[PDB]
């Protein structure tokens, strides 16, 4: 019979790769908060206590 | 063949994907008195 022949084989392309995934990390930066704590306290002064 | 550990996102990446973390916000907010105030001092005229 006619014997089978081996396949030539896949032709591979050597190269260098970079794989990127979807970005989920939030964008971060430095901010500065300026504010003023305004505290108004109303105190009733009793005979012995406040 | 050796299979190295591979993952698209780590646990830290997934937890950091959130915009606000309740635990960290609370931890920073509840230090306000310890940082910008004198809790211990008592003033009596």
């Amino acid at each position: 019979r006619r014997c089978p022949t081996r396949p030539e084989g896949q032709n591979y392309t050597e190269g260098i790769a970079v794989v990127f995934k979807e970005n989920i990390a939030p964008y971060k930066f430095k901010a500065t908060m300026y504010y003023k704590d305004v505290t108004v306290s109303q105190v009733w002064f009793g005979h012995r206590y406040s | 063949h050796e299979f190295v550990p591979l993952e698209v996102y780590t646990r830290h990446e997934i937890k950091d994907s959130g915009l606000l973390d309740y635990t960290e916000v609370q931890r920073r907010n509840q230090l306000h008195d310890l940082r910008f105030a004198d809790i211990d001092t008592v003033i009596r005229a």
